[PDB]
Formats: C-alpha cells, structure tokens, sequence
C-alpha cells in the first residue's frame, strides 16, 4: 500500500521545483518525506525487510504449530532461524565483549602487583 | 571535486508554494 501524508502535512515547491514538507502542526518545514520513517532504512546496516532467506520456507503443523523448513539441508526445525540467527549472534558479541574485561581487568593487575608487592617488603 | 553546499528548506513562517 502506498502510505498517505500524516494529518496536517503540505508539500510544497521549491523554487528549484524541489519536494518539500511542510508541518503545520509543529510550526517546521523538512526535506524528508515523513513516511520516510517507515519506509527507509534507519542505518546503513539496517534491512526493512524480515524474508526467510533463499531455501527457507513457513510451516504449520496442526499438531505442533508453526515450524520451519530449511530446503538447502533437508531440516527442520521449531525455532524460527531469524530468531536463533539474532540470538548466536548477540550472544557472540556479549562474551567478546566479556574477555576483552577480562583482559584488561588481568593486565591492570599484573601491574597493581609490582606495586602491592614491593609493599609488603616493608613489613619485616 | 567540491560538492554544492548544504541547502535548508524555506522556513516555515513565510510563503509557500503548494
């Protein structure tokens, strides 16, 4: 479907002859299209689109529910592999983080040693 | 080369052609 303008926007022309739009509402004017918002990535890593991938397809089983079909390796599985994707995914990143702390934290002490260390010569 | 440089849009209070 093609979205309409939300209540209370005008197009205008430049004198470029250039879209604008105009926002009575807030008293504003933009070059952005406001169904921009929905319509356009938000990023440049950003896709819109949630398409199961080329080999992957939607099932419904009466008996078990939704479930899905991988057509490359002649699987299937419950979980929806988008899902699962952005779950392996996250839970990568959340412990690469989780040893570079680590690291730090171990290399910050192999230092506070040399110091605490000398420390307790004094205490003879 | 150089790119044209940034462009606002008329603002608000003012004419407009619609």
């Amino acid at each position: 479907f093609e979205l309409p303008l939300p209540e209370g926007w005008e197009e205008a022309r430049d004198f470029d002859g250039k879209v604008y739009y105009i926002d009575h509402r807030n008293r504003t004017t933009s070059w952005i299209d406001p169904r921009d918002r929905y319509t356009k990535p938000l990023t440049f890593a950003d896709c819109i689109s949630d398409e199961l991938p080329l080999g992957w397809e939607e099932a419904y089983d009466p008996q078990v529910g939704d479930y899905f079909i991988d057509h490359n390796t002649k699987t299937t599985q419950i979980e929806d592999p988008r899902v699962q994707w952005r779950r392996e995914q996250e839970h990568m990143l959340k412990d690469y983080l989780v040893v570079a702390q680590e690291a730090l934290s171990a290399q910050k002490e192999i230092y506070q040693v040399k110091q605490q260390r000398l420390e307790l010569a004094q205490q003879e | 080369d150089r790119p044209p440089p940034y462009v606002a849009p008329p603002s608000y209070e003012g004419p407009h052609r619609t």
